[PDB]
């Protein structure tokens, strides 16, 4: 139940959102991220403090206002994953603006 | 205070642990009635008070919070619970103490309590010394010179109690005066859509994985860690002007405004801003500029008493961290009347807004200045 | 920043294609297989054919089995066994970690190569893998003798669970050192990684050349790799050795020596049954300390240990978790014993984290049996370049500014200095309170910050008037 | 429906919580309940963009205040604020 | 690394306070409570999610107070880890009370 | 589909078929093939629809 599980999840996702959609609008591509983002995080305990004790993922922040001021930890958690998928994310869209919308010519 | 001397904190308390504590049932409703209280804010909500051992909190007993924390001070003021965090300061002697008085000094010790290091319990810290006392004036006149000093720190703690209250009361009747007034415009104001009001753009973020294009630069950042204030000027986080290369951004005007659409609604009420310097915004917010018929605190200040309203109507399009739609914010019309009610009006909500709130001529600065100069006037007195 | 980023990345790169702790045995035994294969042709050769063969002549082979005791062949080398790609079968290699690792003339310090096994799922499987590593060892590239260096740097693979990072092991380096051109350095209890120890006298070399390192420590394929890491750098055969097993319960050396310098990095929660299991509450070395140490406190059996091993010249660089202030009556008079004497020279505190995740920083004890004396607790939080360690490998001239201030008795302020001799005895026997020194000092004026406020609830009382007119809209 | 729906555990009534009854009952007969969902058209969703659900989500926490009851308290205290300020520049002076 | 490896710990180390300690004063039995309670919980960020993965001990609270209102994730999780070792203390207490006491009588 | 499976006995009258991450509703697309007109079906999903 490594963060590259869930990564690997988000990948395929975005992979079936960018072949199945034909988006080549970076903007749009991005709010297709924001699609496949939610969609491939955990929902369980146990899965969410296997991925939070494994490597990649760090408990530090990119950005603190995505934390709620609130008092529910796996909120703030299952944000933190969501945060850094989105930066594993911007990495993903450099590489398929490359990857598979080329070969689509017919 | 003639003869004025110290005295150790232990010999004048019983410092104990709580009594049997029972506070968890699986609800404590706002429909309970017992004031539950803890560190930080001291107010969790409410819990069913009768038959849990409770020790009820009686007339002057305080508290200190926490383990590894050894800071916070409350009064107990009427009675209230015993919450599973309220290690209890009181007095075995009622006669020479009325401990209201030492909550009334023993907040003048910031050389050390201020200093949250270690995962360390300091109960020999508070317990055992020091306090100002004006013995060897017991019983007769030890409280009785201390009688004008109650009067004084009474008064000034009412003062934060009533300016607390005030500010209150006056966003309460500011929020009504919001929406009785500049509602159901009549007839008929013009009913345009937003985004006809001016063409505001998308967003654009880069990442740190180039420190060239993180370390200096004079472009303020506009992120959600800060915002929820009002008329933004600058920010804590600055991006380079070379970095607006690989940034998606584009240069907003200096009279924009920028409002959150992701991780502020979908529970609660989303704040915006007056932004003043050009600055860029990420991707998950929007900068709105207005166009040409308009006035920029009236399209503001229209979506800021709306705000409940357009987190209603596509409040959930999907289970995620995704949230109100990009386009379904985009397509909500808002009353713009008649070139004589755009600046009359918002002169009214603008001349009240910064009135009631932070920062200039603001209501809660001056509650923090009287809570600097009552500080320093607790530093003034507690000397000899 | 010369060629380390390269290095670096092609490193990280050999790391496929399943989890990466299983693949370090063998990333790590490949590497070391290729280093031998260097080091002993680089030997012979001091220098006509590189390709040798089969020409060994065996009165001549027990010349570098006294002088290096690893003497494989003229054809069996890396450059001669990764000629033979995709070749059935693997256990050749199993064959040719056999023999070199027999060598049992004289005084082995092999028993060692015995990480390198076979798993995999089938057979072809095994050897396609084996051969894809033996080509990955064989694409990194020198292109003179640092390149076992890189192999500090795989061993930070997952510090990027305890391998003691670098620029603090210099420091405690710096701590064990010094005015002391004596024989001899170094021993560790519980050495881990070879690290800590190697940075001590590798750049020490030129200053003295002594005797052994003398480390015991107790995993079973942590003493692999630490053996491995002090012979990649050049450290010849004889003396300089690790013992496996518990320094606790089966210590050696007793007899060598006192020593001049310990250094050591005791693991956390290293817990062992007692209190005493055996009857070694009337041990040889902890009676001294009266009573003996619980399982769940076993650090501060380390320098118990500690001020057995050392002589009178000599000084204990040790580190501790910070949560002493007084343990309970199991160490209150543990911490007695210590400030019984003049044993305990200074303490040291850092910064959190700089370390992989703990979040928290530590204590450094500075023990000897010297005398001047009173103590110097001697804490830093900042600086202590709390920010990163990433800016200067090479040294951050920082802990330079640590020690150099340590060096010389100061009393600072913004930073510690010495305290009484007999303030921790009017304390708790405590570490440390004394004396944090207080910062963030900070008060106001009397009136300026109330006739602005004053002045805003002016204009505030005109804003109200306005606000009770223009409600009649 | 989010609540009723005991939400405060599932530990109570292990037998029957007798509270889905409730929920079975009101789905029973095609019933219009507020506080609570109900029917909606049959192409209401056609113009939504075939959403689950929307509709119908009856907007509970419905608050509003009184004109001019929440001011004229502020108002006197800060009546009472000036003679404070008074009283403050008054008792710099120790 | 269990739940119940901690609260073995805590348990073992309570049980090292009371036998050496001689303490049979309930109030003073649960300061010994406090000073076991911070010396048995773990330090590591991988052993603190393996343990809150583990059974016993749940996300949920007993007092939300224990929360420090900032940022610090893991303090947060060791304050729960607190506060479940603090309740399960209770019940050692209540196990003490007529374990190891009586017998010590000479 | 991975085999011919866009053409079978049953998913046809869905039009197009479900991909692999959001197989949930392929099993109402089974759901509503073993029911005569008499029967009913009580299935459960993800809240997360929008559109998808």
């Amino acid at each position: 139940m490594t963060y590259n599980n869930v990564f690997d999840h988000a990948y395929e996702m975005l992979k079936e959102n960018i072949r199945y959609d034909d988006i080549r609008d970076t903007d749009d591509l991005h709010d297709a991220i924001h699609m496949a983002a939610d969609n491939a995080v955990p929902h369980y305990y146990a899965d969410i403090f296997s991925v939070m004790a494994s490597e990649g993922i760090d408990l530090e922040f990119e950005d603190s206002g995505l934390m709620p001021d609130t008092k529910d930890v796996i909120r703030i958690l299952q944000a933190r994953i969501y945060e850094q998928l989105t930066i594993d994310l911007w990495e993903d869209a450099e590489d398929l603006l490359n990857e598979y919308l080329e070969e689509v010519e017919e | 205070g003639v003869e004025v001397e110290w005295l150790p904190l232990g010999e004048i308390t019983k410092y104990e642990q709580p009594t049997k504590y029972l506070v968890k049932a699986k609800d404590y409703h706002d429909t309970y009635t017992i004031p539950v209280l803890t560190a930080g804010k001291t107010f969790i909500l409410g819990y069913t008070n009768e038959t849990h051992g409770i020790y009820q909190a009686s007339k002057a007993p305080v508290i200190i919070f926490d383990d590894f924390t050894t800071a916070n001070k409350w009064v107990d003021f009427d009675f209230k619970a015993k919450s599973s965090a309220m290690k209890m300061v009181t007095s075995c002697d009622d006669n020479k103490t009325l401990l209201k008085y030492v909550y009334y000094w023993l907040n003048t010790l910031p050389s050390e309590f201020a200093e949250g290091d270690h995962k360390r319990q300091w109960i020999s810290n508070y317990s055992q010394k020091k306090i100002p006392i004006p013995c060897p004036d017991n019983p007769e006149k030890s409280l009785a010179i201390q009688s004008e000093i109650v009067r004084i720190l009474d008064k000034f703690t009412a003062l934060t109690a009533e300016l607390t209250a005030e500010l209150n009361m006056r966003k309460k009747q500011y929020n009504y005066y919001r929406d009785q007034l500049l509602s159901f415009k009549e007839g008929e104001v013009e009913w345009k859509t937003l985004g006809e009001i001016g063409k505001w753009y998308g967003g654009g973020t880069p990442s740190k994985n180039k420190i060239e294009f993180w370390e200096n630069g004079s472009i303020p950042w506009i992120s959600p860690k800060d915002m929820g204030r009002t008329l933004v000027d600058s920010s804590e986080d600055y991006i380079t002007e070379e970095a607006v290369l690989h940034s998606s951004t584009k240069l907003i005007p200096a009279n924009s405004i920028a409002i959150v659409v992701r991780s502020s609604i979908l529970d609660k009420v989303l704040p915006s801003a007056l932004i003043k310097v050009p600055a860029t915004l990420n991707q998950d917010m929007k900068a709105v500029i207005p166009h040409e018929n308009i006035l920029v605190k009236y399209i503001y200040h229209m979506i800021g008493s709306r705000g409940s309203d357009i987190l209603r109507a596509a409040k959930k399009t999907g289970g995620s961290v995704a949230s109100i739609d990009s386009k379904k914010l985009f397509s909500f019309k808002i009353p713009v009347p008649n070139i004589n009610e755009q600046q009359r009006i918002v002169e009214i909500l603008d001349k009240f807004d910064t009135l009631t709130n932070s920062i200039t001529e603001g209501l809660p600065r001056e509650i923090e200045l009287r809570q600097k100069q009552y500080e320093y006037y607790r530093d003034l007195l507690f000397s000899f | 920043a010369e060629l380390h980023r390269q290095i670096w990345q092609i490193a990280n790169d050999v790391r496929g294609s399943v989890d990466g702790w299983d693949f370090k045995q063998y990333v790590l035994g490949a590497l070391f297989y290729r280093f031998i294969s260097e080091n002993f042709s680089s030997y012979i050769e001091a220098t006509d054919d590189i390709k040798d063969d089969a020409i060994k002549t065996k009165g001549y082979f027990i010349y570098p089995s006294q002088l290096f005791c690893n003497v494989a062949a003229k054809a069996n080398t890396n450059d001669r066994l990764n000629a033979d790609l995709n070749s059935i079968f693997v256990a050749i290699e199993s064959s040719a970690y056999g023999y070199p690792s027999e060598a049992d003339i004289k005084g082995l310090f092999a028993d060692f190569d015995t990480t390198s096994n076979r798993l995999g799922n089938t057979v072809k499987d095994k050897n396609a893998r084996l051969a894809a590593v033996l080509k990955g060892v064989e694409g990194l590239k020198l292109g003179i003798d640092l390149f076992g260096d890189a192999y500090e740097f795989l061993i930070s693979n997952y510090a990027a669970e305890f391998f003691t990072p670098q620029h603090v092991s210099k420091l405690i380096a710096q701590l064990a050192m010094h005015g002391q051109t004596h024989v001899n350095k170094i021993y560790d209890p519980a050495a881990g990684s070879g690290s800590l120890l190697l940075q001590a006298k590798k750049q020490f070399d030129n200053h003295i050349i002594e005797e052994g390192f003398f480390g015991q420590e107790i995993n079973h394929t942590t003493y692999n790799l630490a053996r491995m890491n002090m012979f990649l750098h050049n450290i010849n055969y004889d003396k300089f050795d690790i013992k496996l097993g518990n320094t606790l319960t089966e210590p050696h050396f007793r007899d060598e020596k006192p020593f001049d310098a310990i250094v050591s990095n005791p693991p956390y929660s290293v817990k062992w049954i007692g209190s005493d299991d055996p009857t070694l509450i009337n041990d040889e070395r902890f009676a001294p300390a009266g009573v003996l140490a619980p399982k769940s406190k076993a650090d501060f059996a380390f320098v118990l240990h500690a001020l057995n091993y050392l002589s009178a010249k000599g000084r204990a660089a040790i580190v501790c978790f910070p949560g002493i202030f007084y343990r309970g009556g199991a160490e209150q008079k543990i911490r007695q014993y210590l400030v019984d004497n003049n044993y305990v020279e200074t303490v040291i505190s850092l910064a959190p984290n700089l370390f992989f995740g703990t979040t928290i920083a530590v204590n450094i004890l500075v023990l000897s049996k010297h005398k001047t004396d009173t103590n110097v607790q001697f804490i830093d939080a900042s600086e202590l370049f709390k920010k990163e360690t990433n800016n200067n490998i090479l040294t951050d001239a920082h802990i330079e500014q640590i020690m150099q201030v340590f060096a010389s008795k100061e009393d600072v302020a913004h930073l510690a200095k010495s305290v009484a001799f007999e303030t921790v005895v009017a304390n708790d026997y405590n570490l440390s309170v004394s004396s944090y020194v207080e910062a963030k000092d900070n008060r106001e004026i009397i009136d300026i910050a109330e006739l602005n406020a004053e002045l805003k609830t002016t204009v505030s009382k005109i804003d109200q008037l306005r606000k009770d007119i223009d409600a009649i809209v």
